[PDB]
């Protein structure tokens, strides 16, 4: 899957 | 935040496109819909992940972009699950990185 935010 | 509550954040997976992916997994394990394709996005992290492939899982995605997730790392939260063993169950095992 694609991370579109990330911490 | 009653998204803090896992009943609330399965109720924002109406019209949900993937009848694969449990929506019921995602919302257990932080996860809310935001009606924008197929992206969810973490209560207690934020991150926000889309573009599902069927081979993908729930846990192990959301671990993978975001391996410090308060709720996955199984540290203290105002998460309030339906079933407290089934959220056990499925979270990540302790594992000190
Ligand atoms: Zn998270």
């Amino acid at each position: 899957a694609v991370a579109f935010y990330i911490p | 935040n009653d998204l803090n509550r896992e009943e609330t954040r399965l109720k924002t997976f109406t019209d949900w496109p993937l009848d694969w992916l449990d929506k019921r997994q995602l919302a257990q394990t932080g996860m809310y819909f935001t009606h924008a394709g197929d992206k969810v996005k973490c209560f207690f992290c934020g991150v926000e992940i889309g573009s599902w492939e069927q081979e993908d899982q729930p846990v192990p995605e959301h671990q993978r972009w975001s391996p410090n997730c308060p709720l996955l790392r199984r540290r203290t939260t105002n998460n309030v699950p339906i079933n407290a063993e089934a959220l056990d169950r499925i979270l990540p095992p302790i594992s000190y990185d």
